[PDB]
């Protein structure tokens, strides 16, 4: 991936025009590159929320609200 | 005859394992339904803490 980007990147200073198997090898080494490094996040409670009776906020827990923000 | 009185006490502990064996999944579906029932937090009992 790195060795592609660096072609397409340098390629102009010597004044040629890539062909279209490169870039394509190049397009797909970088799809790879940035599906390796892939992070989802995962969204939070508000922080007002309701906990529910079933989460037994007496004596379990002293949330009556998520925290939910961090 | 069971003169001492620990020979007349096992019995006693067998009689009540004897008779705590049958009716053992019964009162357990009984009072599963009065804390159903009664108790503020006791629908979701079983999975409380999940997450």
């Amino acid at each position: 991936a790195v060795g592609y980007q660096l072609l397409l990147r340098m390629l102009s200073d010597y004044s040629l025009e890539p062909t279209p198997q490169v870039l394509s090898n190049a397009q797909r080494s970088y799809d790879a590159l940035m599906t390796d490094t892939l992070v989802v996040p995962s969204m939070r409670r508000r922080g007002d929320f309701p906990v529910g009776q079933g989460n037994k906020y007496d004596v379990f827990t002293s949330d009556r609200y998520y925290p939910g923000d961090l | 005859m069971a003169e001492t009185l620990e020979k007349k006490h096992e019995r006693i502990m067998l009689r009540f394992d004897r008779a705590y064996s049958p009716q053992k999944e019964v009162r357990e579906k009984c009072i599963e339904a009065t804390r159903f029932a009664r108790v503020p937090g006791g629908q979701w009992e079983g999975a409380t803490a999940a997450g």
